[PDB]
């Protein structure tokens, strides 16, 4: 991780990185991840000093020392692809990347179901409109509701019934339920961490939601469907496909829905 | 013709047995209610605070506390240790 080490002396950050790539050839196969990128390795043309300027040095020849260090790939995370040095972005090195962005209302509903794998949920508990409601929250928030659901179930019902210590008898965890109210509370207690970035998702908007416009709608799937449904026709024809189209008119007509729900019968972003 | 209001005068000797009771040892350790309900009235002062309103809805709950007593009983505490108590 970046801020680890920045945090060491002159010498000892470039030590420590080449140690970590000698291990993994080692060890090989293995996988290199650094996190923070951004901070270990932050553009040159934004930085004054030797030391900064030295490490992106030491990281990019580590990185093309890749071709003889056999079965060992790098990976790296950061929060804005532009915030690292560019030299990092050429052929080979990171050459491949890969946007993970914040999941979408059937993404953390997936989530709060992975976390709830192992508790025993009420029959009032829905975990839908609680993907609902958690607008900007990611996994790390998600999973922290989770987690306090299940405590505010625990300290209701099952400190009434076992003693302070560590170890709990098998049939008294097993008899807790998770009720919706411990979901709700949680809710009330966690604040979303990535509220403000942009959220690109599959919309779930389909054309029976659109009254009226029948021919626009219509229109949409030609523009969008058939050069890729018919292709043959295109090139038979030598007709170009429009790449896009421009909606105006009065506000609050659908101009949203139909974008969406084109999008939703192509399974498109 | 109104009923006048009994005084009942009343002289009492408090006994120092009432004051020597001795607490359970689980006395101060608060229970999962308590430490949840006292964390939910954190929050909603805070948010009682942070709320936007016109005085109309200050009021109807400022209002609540205003109905409960129109009589009063009176103790006084006497130099020679004794309490003498009446309705008023
Ligand atoms: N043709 C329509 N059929 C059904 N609902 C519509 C239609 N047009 C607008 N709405 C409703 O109005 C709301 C706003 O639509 P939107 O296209 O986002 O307006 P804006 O032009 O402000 O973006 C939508 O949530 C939708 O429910």
């Amino acid at each position: 991780n970046g801020p680890e080490i920045m945090s060491k002396l002159a010498g000892e950050s470039e030590s420590n990185l080449r140690k970590a790539f000698e291990e993994a050839e080692k060890n090989a196969p293995a996988i290199i991840f650094i996190d923070e990128l951004d901070a270990i390795a932050p553009k040159r043309e934004k930085t004054h000093g030797e030391v900064e300027r030295r490490i992106v040095s030491q990281l990019l020849t580590l990185m093309d020392g890749l071709k003889q260090r056999a079965h060992v790939i790098v990976m790296a995370a950061t929060n804005r692809p532009n915030s690292i040095d560019p030299a990092l972005r050429r052929f080979g090195r990171f050459d491949r990347e890969v946007d993970i962005g914040i999941p979408d209302a059937t993404g953390r509903l997936e989530i709060l179901q992975i976390h709830t794998k192992n508790m025993k949920l009420a029959d009032d508990v829905d975990l839908e409109q609680v993907a609902n409601e958690t607008h900007g929250h990611v996994g790390a928030d998600l999973a922290a509701l989770c987690s306090e659901a299940a405590l505010q179930a625990i300290r209701k019902k099952m400190d009434l019934i076992d003693l302070e210590d560590e170890t709990i008898d098998a049939e008294v965890m097993n008899s807790l339920a998770v009720t919706m109210d411990d979901f709700r509370w949680a809710l009330s207690q966690s604040n979303p961490s990535a509220l403000r970035e942009t959220v690109v998702e599959v919309p779930q908007v389909t054309w029976e939601d659109i009254g009226g416009l029948e021919d626009v709608k219509r229109e949409l799937q030609e523009l969008v469907q058939y050069p890729v449904e018919h292709p043959d026709k295109f090139l038979k024809f030598g007709m170009t496909p429009s790449k896009g189209v421009l909606f105006y008119g009065p506000p609050g007509c659908g101009k949203t829905l139909l974008a969406k729900a084109i999008a939703n019968e192509c399974q498109a972003n | 013709v109104r009923a006048k209001l009994d005084r009942q005068r009343r002289v009492f000797q408090p006994s120092p047995l009432a004051s020597q009771f001795e607490l359970p040892g689980d006395f101060f350790n608060l229970t999962a209610e308590e430490i949840k309900r006292e964390q939910r009235l954190r929050s909603e002062a805070v948010e009682r605070l942070s709320v936007l309103r016109t005085k109309a809805m200050r009021e109807k709950e400022e209002q609540r506390g205003l109905r409960k007593y129109n009589y009063t009983l009176l103790r006084v505490r006497l130099p020679d240790g004794c309490l003498l108590q009446g309705t008023f």
